[PDB]
């Protein structure tokens, strides 16, 4: 469907089958696929006027669904997403993700767990991001 | 000496008053962050 979409050029469309798509292929534990996807359209999202204001959100998921390949990766794409879209660095996402880098630098498994809380307290969290928040604690 | 009994039971009564209202200013603080949050 995402393709006969693209192939009509009805954009904003074909768009959301891939993001359902990507979320739909991170849950199989298969996250190239993931990151690609969010990553393309985080990048077409920025330019968008309306669409700015949620572009951030897709990098988060990016950079979540980017930490369970390893750490070192996570942090050098945190550092190339802040340098492009700077504004990321305000969103409450780059300091969670700086707090459980720091956490999980020395087994602080203790201040992952309380910073993990302390944010789904301030908002829910969703099953998707619990999942996730999950499969990463275990290491 | 009941006479001044009273006073520092007043003073205390107070102290106990302010104590909940700023309690209760600081939940309240809370409650409008959380709101303020929701509605993005």
């Amino acid at each position: 469907s995402a393709d006969y979409y693209k192939g009509e050029e009805s954009n904003s469309s074909a768009n959301k089958c891939l993001l359902k798509v990507a979320g739909y292929a991170a849950q199989l534990e298969q996250y190239q696929k993931a990151i690609d996807i969010y990553e393309q359209v985080g990048t077409s999202a920025m330019d968008s006027p309306l669409l700015k204001y949620s572009a951030k959100d897709y990098f988060f998921k990016a950079a979540l669904c980017h930490f369970c390949i390893d750490m070192l990766n996570a942090k050098l794409a945190v550092q190339k997403y802040e340098e492009l879209f700077p504004a990321f660095s305000d969103s409450r996402e780059c300091k969670l993700m700086k707090k459980l880098l720091e956490a999980h630098e020395e087994q602080n498994v203790d201040s992952y767990t309380e910073s993990v809380k302390e944010y789904d307290s301030i908002s829910r969290l969703d099953q998707w991001l619990t999942t996730m928040l999950l499969r990463i604690k275990k290491t | 000496m009941a006479e001044d009994a009273d006073m520092r039971n007043e003073l205390e009564e107070m102290q106990r008053r302010a104590d909940q209202l700023a309690d209760e200013s600081l939940e309240s603080t809370r409650r409008m962050l959380q709101l303020v949050e929701e509605s993005k």
